[PDB]
């Protein structure tokens, strides 16, 4: 599922500005 | 009063402050350090207690030398100059600002409810009425900011604080800028960047409307429309011209999102001849009473558990570092107007 893919990704925490 | 009457008075109030900014309105010795609420390359945020009042505040601490290395001098002067000049129910208020030999300080109202980010991740997703309630606040906030020629440039759940009434307040004006023409700075957060920013074009306030599309999608889905493990992979997805919606998204939600997450600037909602009304009058917002939202009369779908004005349970733990103040003034000229 897209949810499972998001949760397994390295970008679920607070995101930094570029 | 009407929207126009309100906005005309809002511009007059903003310009007076924009032209003669408030400076050096407090000192570090008027605050007691409580806990570090956040830390990154852009600086730290510290929970402090103001002794004279007993009020709690979120103190943003910037190291002048680090700001210089990060090429953020003009952006920091923008942030403070804009914050001291604005006044809107859904913006975090700048209570005081000052600087010393080593650091710049911006003392903001503290919302123990924390960031929408933490609640969104834990709960998983917000139902359409819940996401709509927050989205309505952002639409009104951008209508206000854009009327003052301000572009925000960092909309995301991490920058949306939840108050004791369940209403939101936009925080972090690190990339906010007063610009009448187009601008070119590559800034923002990967997941929220409009294609025109990625493609190094001159861009305008339409980037904020694109970011609204990303926010609504993330609130309602529980994950962003374009995600990957690395920023380069995110950019490829954004520019590809393709978006997939969860099957639970309503027909009206998908239609609004196609109009906000629109690559063609001659078609993107918020940008067009009718402006913000293209968004306000969309079928997805048919039940939204724009005035009742502004007047804070709508019952919030969620109120964070209140545990005291200095409670920090909605924030993570961070390494506690010293607030070093050199005996020598650093970057005197660069930050003279702060």
């Amino acid at each position: 599922t897209t949810y499972a893919d998001f949760i397994a990704s390295g970008r679920t925490g607070r995101r930094n500005a570029i | 009063e009407s929207v126009k009457e309100f906005l005309a008075k809002a511009k007059e109030d903003f310009l007076k402050k924009w032209e003669n900014p408030a400076q050096n309105t407090a000192h570090l010795d008027q605050f007691e350090r409580i806990k570090t609420l956040g830390t990154g390359s852009y600086g730290r945020v510290m929970l402090v207690k103001h002794m004279e009042t007993g009020n709690h505040y979120a103190m943003k601490i910037l190291d002048k030398q680090k700001v210089v290395k990060l090429k953020q001098i003009e952006h920091t002067l923008n942030e403070k100059r804009i914050l001291q000049a604005v006044n809107f129910p859904f913006l975090v208020k700048l209570e005081f600002s000052f600087k010393d030999n080593s650091n710049l300080y911006m003392v903001l109202e503290y919302l123990p409810g924390g960031e929408m980010f933490s609640h969104l991740r834990r709960i998983g997703r917000f139902s359409e009425p819940h996401a709509r309630f927050y989205a309505a606040q952002i639409v009104l906030t951008f209508e206000y900011l854009h009327s003052l020629d301000l572009i925000y440039r960092d909309l995301k759940p991490e920058n949306l604080m939840i108050d004791q009434q369940g209403y939101i307040k936009v925080t972090d004006f690190g990339f906010a800028k007063r610009v009448k023409g187009r601008t070119w700075t590559l800034c923002g957060t990967p997941e929220y960047l409009a294609p025109e920013i990625i493609l190094s074009k001159g861009y305008n306030k339409a980037v904020d409307w694109w970011a609204l599309g990303v926010l609504i999608y993330e609130m309602a889905a529980g994950y962003p429309p374009f995600f990957a493990d690395q920023p380069i992979q995110i950019y490829e997805k954004i520019v590809s011209g393709k978006v997939r919606f969860p099957s639970h998204f309503s027909s009206d939600l998908k239609d609004l999102l196609r109009n906000l997450l629109q690559v063609d600037l001659t078609k993107r909602f918020g940008n067009l001849k009718n402006g913000v009304n293209d968004i306000k009058n969309h079928k997805w917002f048919a039940t939204t009473d724009w005035i009742a939202i502004y007047q804070r009369k709508v019952e919030a779908p969620f109120i964070p558990k209140f545990k005291g004005p200095g409670d920090t349970s909605n924030f993570d733990d961070y390494e506690e570092e010293e607030i070093r103040v050199s005996i020598n003034e650093k970057c005197g000229k660069e930050f003279s107007e702060f």
